[PDB]
């Protein structure tokens, strides 16, 4: 009975297990596009504020 | 002596009735749980191996 039992708690945490390796799988997929897209933000706008002063320097 | 072949007679005759009805379907149900627990043991190792 113990067996019977382990082999259905098996059953349902491979399951699980798979259902979560996958859901890992998305969440580091979407963690990369949210670091991808500020690496990208952080340096226009660092490129922003350079060409800004950059304008001012010009201007002055 | 001629009573003990009459009654080896009558138990010739019982265990052939045994055999030809009753020892089919025990020998059946054996088998059954033969199978359901390997089945069982089958499904273990199937779970191990996934």
């Amino acid at each position: 009975e113990a067996m019977l039992a382990k082999t259905a708690a098996d059953n349902r945490k491979s399951a699980e297990q798979v259902a979560a390796a996958q859901a890992d799988y998305e969440k580091e997929m979407a963690e990369a596009r949210a670091q991808a897209s500020a690496l990208r933000d952080e340096a226009r706008a660092a490129g922003r504020s350079v060409v800004d002063e950059k304008r001012a320097q010009a201007s002055g | 002596m001629s009573i003990f072949i009459g009654q080896l007679i009558g138990f010739a005759v019982i265990a052939f009735i045994i055999v030809k009805w009753v020892v089919p379907p025990v020998r059946t149900l054996m088998r059954n749980q033969q199978e359901a627990v390997r089945a069982a043991l089958a499904e273990s190792a199937e779970a191990a191996k996934k």
